[PDB]
């Protein structure tokens, strides 16, 4: 495992971008790190990125006003920016499936306004609100409908018959088409979460992780920003600044250890937030090629 | 998921090649844990299931073992019923199994326990009873094999008679009683699960191999259909011929006649008559012991 | 309205014939009668009277042994018997459909090892338990299935057709051929409802036929044996018996009132049981043609 | 040898019946006929009949459709038609392979869409075209593996192993399963075969049989329907019936004489075809109890 998103970055195939981290773990940053490093390896494919996030975090983060209606991101022809309002009991499923259903009106709509088409699009999930969660309803419906079909197949069919299979096989052919909404293909679709080296993160991510497996959802990476790796720096000293990367150690390992066979690429801290079309350019190519402290820290302290 | 499952399960059994055990385990148990707690039964069986294959296939029992409680435990979990695809998993890792696997009996009772749960068979599914016979026969689990043979399908009752068999010929001192020790079983414990069909056909593979070898005097007689291999120094051999058929009839007075006439034979199988006799013949009276 | 059974006794079309009544109202007597007229009335057709109670009543009222092999009875070649044992908590439906499903068995069983095939089949109904329970269960989980398919169907079917109206049309077909097994045709099936005038009957008939009428199962023929008509029969007097039929015309004048539209045929009381074919046929008659107490009389006090 | 198929048809653990017969010999009668004695001798296991001959035979014998979806036949419970085309020259084996690959995708099938499973199937082989001749490749191609890796072993395994017994040992795995599915136990699968008295007939059946011993398959079953034995029935003369079985009786010698420890069940001949599912079974009864022209006289001249 390639502790990096190259595999994804270079993906022509995939069209369906998950990114979740709940948290206020950065999530709005590798949001737009990863969609900027799909759209500059693939200029030959349209790139959507959709926050849902009230704060309109990737306008904060580029520099630029982006609503409702895709705008393609200043000095970039390849990728483009959405941030809609998705909002703007009795029956699990429903809710979530009138939410999803909406953002995916606003993906068609400026597809046809200008845009035309995108091949690949980034999900940047809601900072709260599990807008998954309509992602187990079509198949646990559907099982029931299973049970129910072949039970009401009393003795027979013999007599079922004369009083009267296009059930047991219907019900198979809206079964299937069910689950492929879900598994939407796993090279087709993934899922990527983003969190950091911290006991309240680990919980966080744990559990997500789990939320999106029962939905059967690839995924296969782990974000995991603001390490400090301050044991190789450039300029050490600073206890305050070892201490707490010791900290971040610890868990780091549990998390190489928790998720053996996940790219758990870990990004370096930056001084200050990084905003701005260059600052993230250079910041996202991390994820494409594992960060050095030893050699990348130029790098870092110059986002500074 | 299942483009993810396969890839990994390779660099597994390169941990394994390798001699990295410990890794190998460790790693595929979290990992499955993982699918089993967000209820993702059906990919953490597979992949249980084929560590625990690699494992016994690499001769290492422990690990193979334990996978093997593991995927049990999920399969309960899941509820995973009793059929074709549940009782072939359990098939294909008993067969990889070491007959000297200091956990054997336990795997097996596991398995079997399962199958009972989620079947309507009271002591576990026919098919799978057939493999755990065979694997107790490997560790010289004799006792335990003939049960599940008694119980198991076609080829069981041919594992049955040749494990009969097999001992009757290891006995070096045979004599008119030491048959019947081994021949009995067979009329016995088929007729105890009422399964005269393999009762006979058990009896006609023992009863010929043994005229084939010891040719001792004996005559066929014939009556009605039914045949009656007539032993002129096994007397033994002839009641417990008559009474295969006498079950059949389920009549009282044949039944009656038949002990009657071999008092002898009618105190050595008391119990197993006083049995047959209330299956057969519908009787409440205990078995008066004759001698 | 005509007070008789005329019109299904000499029907060629009606294949299947119910008869209930519970409270020992003579079901077994209405049964054996209008499968004797059904018979002799249409003699170019095979019929079957079957019945399950444990009691051998047809075997008690024709005068012969009748079990699960279908017999003619003696002296008729168009008219046979069944006698068979319907038996020898979590789902609705279920257990009525294996009692059902397996007397059916014994039906086509008879009609291969000689009998060949039976046109009409009279089904004495038990004494107890609603045996026809199931007769609204394949009605009710289909319409769930309906409310399920529909709204199965989120915002679309626009989305619905990316991700994957099939589903809506074979609910439809898996539907009406459900509802064809239940309403069975009011020409091909009916249900013939035996009781007394007395205040228990009426509330047992009431029920039974608010039963059936949810059951969507055609009924319009309701049998009053036992009546008295004290105030014709040619030998008056015997206060006892005049003061009984005032309450049975008390009654009866309930049962014209509430089944207005409904096949009230009012049956003459016999001295006696009636059992053996012979005495069955001649009572039976008043079932093609109204009772005349007036005229009739000798007929019962025949019986006698 | 019993001139019967007796121990066939009581026998529950075969689950592969082969019927074969080409020349218009009455194969499509005598494979109802097996398999209406199966069935009702053994009402605790499930049987299906199916054919390839596009004049649908087994329609035109019982007197109902039968079509790609198994049916039981109307008045068992334990017998079921299928009737499918097997259509709708470089390499040996493919072709067959394809064909008979096809028809078991159909039986499954049907095992699935109500009738759940059926213990053993009577293969009503098709008219013309050796259906079975793939019933030899897996066993050639497979040997040829055989000197084909033995041979690969140049001197050693000594440098053979330093450069680089799997082989043998995967081999012989490979060998073994595959002639398992030829051989496929003669207790599980057998064939029977069809024909009578008659030279053309007799060269078709001596070759057929040769076929399937190249295929190791089980064959000891030759049924020869039209026989006359016109020296028995009550009621003689007629030349042209007497001299027709002088030469029946000609070939029926060297048939006991070139299948010595074959079951040769000798079928009477009747004045017109056997068709009707009665008629069937009144006719196949002499299958399991041999036919004597001089007490079952009344039989034949009964279907007549
Ligand atoms: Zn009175
Ligand atoms: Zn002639």
């Amino acid at each position: 495992v390639e502790p990096n998103l190259h595999s994804l970055i270079t993906s022509t195939t995939h069209k369906w971008i998950f990114v979740g981290g709940k948290g206020g773990v950065g999530k709005t940053t590798s949001s737009c790190s990863i969609a900027i490093q799909m759209a500059l390896s693939q200029p030959n494919k349209q790139f959507l990125l959709i926050s849902t996030d009230p704060a309109h975090n990737l306008s904060d983060a580029f520099g630029e006003k982006f609503g409702k209606d895709a705008r393609k991101v200043t000095g970039m022809n390849n990728l483009s920016c959405m941030e809609i309002d998705p909002s703007a009991g009795s029956i699990p499923g429903i809710d979530e499936a009138l939410s999803f259903m909406e953002v995916m009106k606003h993906i068609k709509r400026q597809e046809q306004g200008e845009g035309e088409t995108f091949d690949t699009v980034i999900f940047d999930t809601a900072p709260t609100g599990h807008t998954l969660r309509f992602l187990q309803l079509p198949n646990t419906l559907s099982k029931l409908l299973e049970k129910f079909g072949e039970i009401t197949n009393k003795l027979g069919p013999m007599l079922n018959s004369f009083m009267g299979i296009s059930g047991k096989l219907n019900e198979l052919k809206a079964n299937v088409e069910t689950i492929r909404q879900q598994f939407t293909d796993p090279d087709l679709t993934t899922f990527v979460c983003v969190c950091i080296s911290e006991f309240l993160s680990l919980y966080e991510t744990e559990r997500l992780i789990q939320e999106l497996i029962s939905y059967d959802m690839d995924v296969n990476s782990i974000i995991v920003n603001q390490l400090l790796f301050a044991e190789n720096d450039q300029e050490h000293n600073c206890k305050r600044c070892q201490a707490r990367w010791k900290m971040q150690k610890k868990y780091l390992d549990q998390i190489d250890e928790l998720y053996e066979d996940f790219h758990v690429v870990k990004m370096p801290l930056c001084a200050g937030e990084i905003r701005g079309l260059n600052n993230l350019t250079k910041f996202s190519q991390f994820l494409n090629k594992e960060y050095n402290p030893i050699t990348d820290g130029k790098v870092i302290y110059e986002l500074e | 998921m299942g483009a993810k499952l396969a890839k990994t399960l390779q660099r597994f059994e390169n941990k394994i090649k390798a001699g990295d055990y410990y890794e190998a385990h460790q790693t595929l148990r979290t990992i499955a844990n993982r699918y089993v707690r967000s209820k993702s039964y059906e990919h953490a069986i597979e992949l249980i299931s084929q560590g625990a294959l690699s494992f016994l296939k690499a001769k290492q029992g422990g690990s193979g073992t334990d996978l093997i409680f593991y995927l049990l435990e999920v399969y309960d979990l899941a509820e995973v019923k009793v059929d074709d695809i549940s009782v072939a998993r359990l098939v294909r890792l008993i067969a990889e199994l070491d007959p000297s696997e200091p956990n054997l009996k336990d795997v097996i009772t596991g398995m079997n326990n399962w199958s009972i749960k989620f079947s309507e068979y009271k002591f576990g599914d026919p098919y799978l009873h057939n493999t755990i016979g065979s694997k107790l026969l490997e560790g010289d689990f004799v006792y335990e094999a003939e049960r599940y043979f008694m119980l198991g399908t076609h080829d069981s009752m041919i594992k049955y008679v040749d494990l009969l068999w097999d001992w009757l010929c290891q006995v070096d001192d045979i004599e008119d009683s030491t048959v019947a020790e081994f021949f009995s079983r067979l009329v016995f414990n088929y007729l105890f699960i009422s399964n005269i069909s393999f009762a006979h056909e058990s009896k006609d593979i023992f009863l010929e191999r043994f005229i084939e070898k010891f040719h001792p005097k004996y005559e066929k007689i014939d009556k009605n259909g039914y045949e009656i291999v007539f032993f002129e120094d096994y007397s033994d051999l002839n009641f417990l011929q008559l009474l295969l058929i006498t079950c059949q009839t389920a009549d009282a007075s044949y039944f009656l006649n038949l002990k009657n006439h071999y008092l002898d034979f009618s105190q050595a199988y008391k119990s197993e008559l006083e049995f047959l006799g209330q299956e057969y013949f519908n009787i409440v009276a205990p078995k008066q012991t004759n001698f």
